[PDB]
């Protein structure tokens, strides 16, 4: 089953004109730790390029190389029995900025990611009902257990520093809480996969 | 269909700020600086935050009056300090004579002065959301041109108008009150809600 | 007559405005032009002319000595000789160049540079130097090894008397951008010890020079911080 | 010169008026545009 | 690339000088003369000395105020004395009536007067370095036009703008303070240095 | 070995249209007294046409003839053993003007020439580091012992008086002081040669 | 009407300015010219 969301409708491409375009182990499938989602949860978010800053050979190439460019291929899976019910909203927010509720961990959560406090406002002070103006896909356990989103490189400058600037973020927020009759597995995992596309350094 | 275009949406010059000048000789600075900020008032601020990236030219107009408002033939100087340039430290300070900072001279009784500021950024566009570790357009400064300080009290009203606006990557519209400038903070304890409330979900009216 | 309406912006004097002024002495024909060599159509023409970097800048050196990179045979292999920033617009040993001076008239620049070295020793002296460029974001290299681990040139003045290094790219941005800074470092390493035959001085000097490649550009006119009045 | 007569509506500042303002910093060439995905030419694009 | 052109480099009209006029009847001369000199202020002076030869046209603008600066309908006369012509010796002296010296008449309440002066030299260009045994452009003179002396106090601010600039044989930029006008003297005892100083040559930051 | 510097890139030429264009003994090689350069020296400069005002038949033609035009061919040699080390900067400055340090000898040094007081500022109040924007050549004892510079006629008027106006000047400033082990010749001579080109009177 | 902006140099009388003055007595045809010998088109004609 192939259902794919091109963000804004443009395939990632190499920059119009020397930077390096490595692919051997550079562009391949990175899979994170799985998030165990439960009835009481809030939902999670990740920051890119940040999440990969220490990974594989990319984190190494993410190191040094003060100029950075790339797209991505994001696949999100959920393993749930037919007796679980719920839904996830999977979105991609450029220049996603967490605000204060009145820290670097909030801005740069790292590999694990972070959880929302007030998802209704996204913790940006912004209504979640409108989050759908972003490249997004529903994961509804009734139909599809997996979603895939293609993100081109989106920035106002052709190159930037991967370390000090995270271009965008990924967000999985349960809209309808997980529900199951007793005896079923009480926590459903969510798997994340990142495949870089057209990386440059 | 025309009124829905982005360009028509940011048109219609309006007031972006007010500064009060007073010439008190020594006791009063005798001049005023106003940094260029679109975000001062929240009307347009809420509209600029609808988009991630924008590009445009600015057009300003200076309406100035004296207290009660009666006008008299005094000369004024509006100087524009580009980004990365020092601002006047005093009424007569030497920055007013700096040629790189453009100035316009107009008698107070005249119709207001207009000025067009182009797109100033080093990047390809302005961005009001930068996640990491802005967008200085410039500054205006005003004084009265005289050898001797002329005792006078002024307020200038800056009316700005965007031109040739282009936007990218729209955002959602903020549902929570703005706590402070330059940061998208929101009260966590009290959270306003998008829609009002009704008696029962099974009843419409 | 022709009906017209005045518009805001009327009767204002804009110092930068482009317009015509009434010729005060019309019918006067000035002296016609002759051909003078060396007309200059741009500042970039000037920036590209390489000039001497003053790398010895110190309370110690006074006269022309500040233009000289000292080198002797007393030094040991693998130890640093001299190092300096690449900051054509900042304060430091770019301030003696045209680039260093012209950049003061502009807020933003970017492009590539050229750094040329000229060795004056005795004719029969010989040895190798290591000219290395650490890019921005990294501190100056700790030793020769890590210097050899990045862009560099092994240069033997025994054969070739002068070497040119080219910084790939520079810009001044994030300093002003974050307001709404490190850049480059070039080092001089002794690969060998300076080798000398009998009865010749055994102390020499390197003369640093710098220039802008054609790629280099400028924007946003302003005024210099140097002049007092 | 060319004979002209002023007309009512003179010396008035109309906030919605379409007109040209004297460029304050002529000869300045701004940063040229690059291609950013997701340009928006109308609000109707959003309403849908 | 445009901002680097010589022509764009000398543009942007700026203040080349200020003279104070006072009409005191007999006790005060009641007029002022100002010789045309580019080199009065050292900002542009340092930039003109970058080149050996230059050619251009001058455009002047006169901003004038009264003390505290309030303006009143008085008539003024700006006369231009070409090189090699006598300057007015007195308020009412007959040079003001000399037709070869062009004059412009403007009411003080009016927007400032502009004038364009062409290239005046007998040679093919101006030169600020002549080794051997300058470059008189002219002079302006101002008075108040009245039969009876009207007690008044003025300062005029002369804003000059070059046009169609062409240069030849560039020079190095002066690193030493200017001691005096018209000569490139420098203090021998104290000599400023091109670059500042640092701890050690082996340390960059 | 031919390495020649055309000043500003224009060969001397006769004036575009009667003046006299004499060559018999007029245009030929004039060689000055040699300057003996030592460890402690400063460096020298000359003024043209002045230096030739009393020489040969040119000084005679330099006399009278209140209108003057010409170019030049300047050759500078240095005789030094392989055991001497040092470098000379040879430049040509149009309208070179010495200033006061607070005389006609300074303005018109004559045949011998004059020495600098503060070479670092050129005694014009100008940084020597930037002197390289002038037609120039390095004399570095490690490689070349001789430099040659061709100067066209440069003035804002087609003709001028050679007596009261010196068009430009020549400058030899040691940048790196002369160094030698003991027993070598302690003073290195510098020879100057002037060949007029396209002289007119 | 046609939108315009005044510019510095307005309302100034320049004694050397070249311009047109309103003819005070239009429709008046002066006496036509006849041929008088010795017309002079330049001072250089005299200096020689």
């Amino acid at each position: 089953a192939a259902n794919i969301v091109l963000a804004y409708g443009e395939w990632p491409e190499y920059c119009p004109d020397k930077p390096t375009r490595p692919d051997v182990s550079v562009n391949r499938f990175y899979t994170l730790d799985s998030k165990m989602w439960q009835e009481n949860s809030t939902g999670w978010y990740w920051k890119f390029p940040d999440v990969l800053n220490k990974t594989g050979v990319f984190g190494q190439n993410a190191q040094f190389h003060y100029l950075y460019r790339s797209g991505f291929c994001l696949h999100v899976q959920c393993n749930a029995s037919k007796f679980h019910q719920g839904a996830l909203l999977v979105a991609v927010i450029p220049e996603f900025v967490i605000a204060g509720r009145g820290g670097f961990t909030t801005t740069f959560p790292g590999t694990t990611g972070a959880t929302f406090h007030d998802p209704y406002v996204l913790d940006s002070g912004v209504p979640l009902s409108q989050a759908l103006i972003y490249p997004h896909q529903w994961i509804n356990l009734r139909t599809n257990n997996c979603a895939t989103v293609i993100v081109p490189y989106i920035n106002a400058v052709p190159f930037d520093s991967a370390i000090n600037h995270s271009n965008f973020g990924l967000i999985v927020i349960p809209v309808s809480p997980l529900k199951y009759s007793s005896g079923a597995t009480t926590a459903i995992p969510i798997t994340i996969t990142i495949a870089p596309l057209n990386s440059e350094f | 269909v025309l009124e829905t275009t982005i360009n028509h949406f940011f048109s219609r010059s309006g007031l972006v700020g007010v500064v009060n000048l007073t010439d008190g000789g020594t006791d009063t600075t005798g001049y005023v600086t106003w940094d260029i900020d679109i975000m001062g008032f929240v009307q347009l601020r809420r509209k600029c935050e609808m988009f991630t990236y924008m590009r445009f030219n600015a057009e300003f107009t200076f309406v100035t009056t004296t207290k009660n408002g009666e006008a008299r033939p005094y000369m004024l100087q509006y100087m524009y300090v580009p980004p990365g340039a020092p601002k006047p430290t005093g009424r007569d300070a030497f920055q007013w004579q700096t040629a790189t900072n453009p100035s316009v001279f107009v008698k107070l009784t005249d119709p207001p002065a207009q000025v067009s500021v182009p797109f100033m950024s080093p990047a390809s566009a302005y961005q009001w959301f930068y996640d990491g570790y802005n967008n200085m357009m410039g500054t205006f400064a005003v004084r009265v041109v005289s050898r001797e300080a002329s005792q006078l009290k002024l307020q200038t009203r800056v009316y700005m108008k965007l031109k040739h606006v282009r936007a990218w990557v729209p955002r959602p519209i903020r549902s929570q009150p703005y706590l402070l400038k330059n940061f998208p903070n929101y009260d966590s304890s009290k959270i306003t809600n998008s829609a009002r409330d009704r008696s029962s979900i099974k009843q419409a009216n | 007559g022709i009906p017209a309406e005045l518009r805001p912006g009327t009767n204002q004097f804009l110092t930068t405005d482009d317009d015509t002024a009434a010729p005060i002495l019309p019918g006067f024909t000035p002296t016609p032009t002759i051909h003078i060599p060396g007309e200059v159509h741009s500042l970039l023409e000037l920036c590209r002319v390489e000039t001497i970097l003053e790398v010895n800048n110190t309370t110690e050196a006074t006269g022309l000595t500040r233009l000289l990179i000292p080198v002797s045979s007393q030094n040991k292999a693998d130890e640093l000789c001299a190092a300096f920033m690449v900051d054509p617009g900042r304060i430091g040993p770019w301030q003696s160049t045209l680039v260093g001076q012209i950049c003061r008239y502009y807020t933003q620049w970017s492009g590539s540079l050229k750094v040329t070295f000229m060795f004056t020793g005795s004719f029969m002296a010989t040895g190798k130097m290591l000219v290395a460029y650490s890019p921005p974001g990294s501190a100056q290299p700790a030793n020769r090894e890590t210097a050899m681990l990045g862009t560099h040139v092994i240069w033997d003045f025994g054969l070739q008397s002068s070497v040119s290094l080219v910084i790939p790219w520079i810009s001044n941005t994030h300093f002003r951008t974050a307001k709404t800074y490190t850049a480059g470092v070039v080092t001089l390493w002794y690969q060998t010890n300076y080798v000398v035959p009998p009865e010749t001085p055994g102390e020499a000097y390197i003369i640093a020079m710098g220039a802008d490649l054609y790629k280099f550009t400028l924007k946003i006119c302003k005024d210099t911080d140097e002049v007092t009045q």
